[PDB]
């Protein structure tokens, strides 16, 4: 769950 | 204009208060500093709040131009 620089979804980002 | 909030809520383009003449894209490293590099705590800001060291902030005036590069399967 995060908005890193590799995803926006809290499933792909974290 | 409007800007997305990655620090506060989850991520939604919501108008900011009086001051931010545009948006921005802050960067650092989550509390986990994953291999994804830094984070993307975009939002609103008077002007490129960019720092110097890590505090890698950006800008965004376009309509919802705070959609940092992440929305992608990878």
């Amino acid at each position: 769950h995060r908005y890193y620089e590799s995803s926006l979804e809290p499933w792909y980002p974290d | 204009i409007v800007c997305h909030t990655t620090a506060t809520s989850p991520i939604s383009a919501v108008t900011c208060p009086p001051g931010e003449n545009l948006c921005y894209r802050k960067m650092w490293c989550d509390a986990f500093c994953s291999s994804r590099g830094k984070v993307v705590e975009l939002g609103c800001a008077a002007t490129c709040p960019s720092k110097k060291p890590y505090e890698e902030v950006t800008c965004c005036s376009t309509d919802k131009c705070n959609p940092h590069p992440k929305q992608r399967p990878g």
